[PDB]
């Protein structure tokens, strides 16, 4: 459902 | 200090579609 | 939000989304009260009866959003928390009394059309406005039914008399909450629902035309059940703790 966010953020 | 003043409404003097319902209740 | 409509773009620019990193999922709503502080419901972060206990690194705050699921490129900003403060006397064991927490952003967010803090209330705004009959506005991306919206939802709800809030439930009500909602007879509906917790209840002052946040979406039984009401953390009663936290850290 959720669109993947920039991995810069998931760091 | 600018708090609670919306760029796209109060700042332009635009009302949203339902805010009158709030104010009419006060 | 049950029986609300789609928000207008820019309509709630303080509305923040609490977002789990993995699984990537909407945790809660929340609000932008400065460029570095977000205010939410403490039970969003810490609720032992459900083995819920998130920390700073469990979480992302997304600000500027309108769409629930899209990543809104050039519009939203996603930040990490530096610190999380839960009220020392939040009461999760019994009635969610003092359901309030502050989150410190790791770096300050910049304001734009879509991102702007709400005001926190002073004594005499609180006195003037927190009255039965006065409507406030709740917003969120939670369920539509006790399924989920594409776009931020909004609804306007009247404050309900203290005695009426007490006879609507078995749970012990305290001076740190108030309840909002239509009586079964008034023939209008609306309520927060799962996923809306932590969200802003706000009111526009007629005196200066600013939007103040008087409530945090806290608790309620079912969603939009007749004869039941939503309950909101009473933000002014707990501003003393807020001021403290903010100007200590
Ligand atoms: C955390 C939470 C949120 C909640 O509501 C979540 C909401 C907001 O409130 N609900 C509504 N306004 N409809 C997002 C929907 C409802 C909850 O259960 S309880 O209230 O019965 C409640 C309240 C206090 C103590 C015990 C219980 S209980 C009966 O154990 O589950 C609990």
């Amino acid at each position: 459902d959720f669109e993947e966010i920039p991995e810069e953020y998931l760091q | 200090a600018d708090c609670g003043l919306r760029p796209l409404f109060e700042k332009k003097s635009l009302e949203d579609k339902t805010e009158r319902e709030l104010l009419e209740s006060y | 939000i049950v029986e609300g409509s789609d928000a207008e773009i820019g309509m709630s620019p303080w509305q923040v989304m609490l977002f789990r990193k993995s699984p990537q999922e909407l945790l809660c709503g929340a609000s932008l009260i400065s460029d570095r502080w977000v205010l939410t419901a403490a039970h969003c972060l810490l609720y032992p009866p459900w083995d819920k206990n998130f920390t700073e690194n469990d979480l992302l705050v997304r600000i500027g959003k309108h769409s629930r699921t899209r990543y809104e490129r050039n519009i939203e900003k996603i930040s990490m928390l530096e610190k999380i403060y839960i009220h020392p006397r939040y009461n999760w064991r019994e009635n969610l009394d003092r359901d309030i927490a502050l989150m410190k952003l790791k770096k300050p967010v910049a304001f734009s059309d879509y991102i702007h803090p709400v005001c926190l209330p002073d004594r005499e705004t609180a006195a003037s406005l927190l009255q039965a009959g006065y409507k406030g506005r709740v917003t969120g991306w939670g369920n539509l039914k006790e399924g989920q919206p594409s776009v931020l939802q909004v609804v306007n709800l009247p404050i309900v008399e203290r005695p009426v809030c007490k006879d609507s439930t078995r749970i012990r009500i305290t001076d740190n909450m108030f309840c909002a909602g239509y009586k079964p007879d008034e023939g209008k509906r609306g309520d927060a629902c799962e996923g809306d917790s932590g969200g802003p209840f706000v009111m526009k002052s007629p005196f200066n035309n600013r939007w103040y946040q008087m409530g945090i979406v806290s608790w309620g039984e079912g969603c939009d059940r007749d004869g039941k009401y939503g309950f909101y953390t009473h933000v002014f009663r707990l501003k003393k703790w807020i001021q403290k936290v903010i100007d200590q850290f």
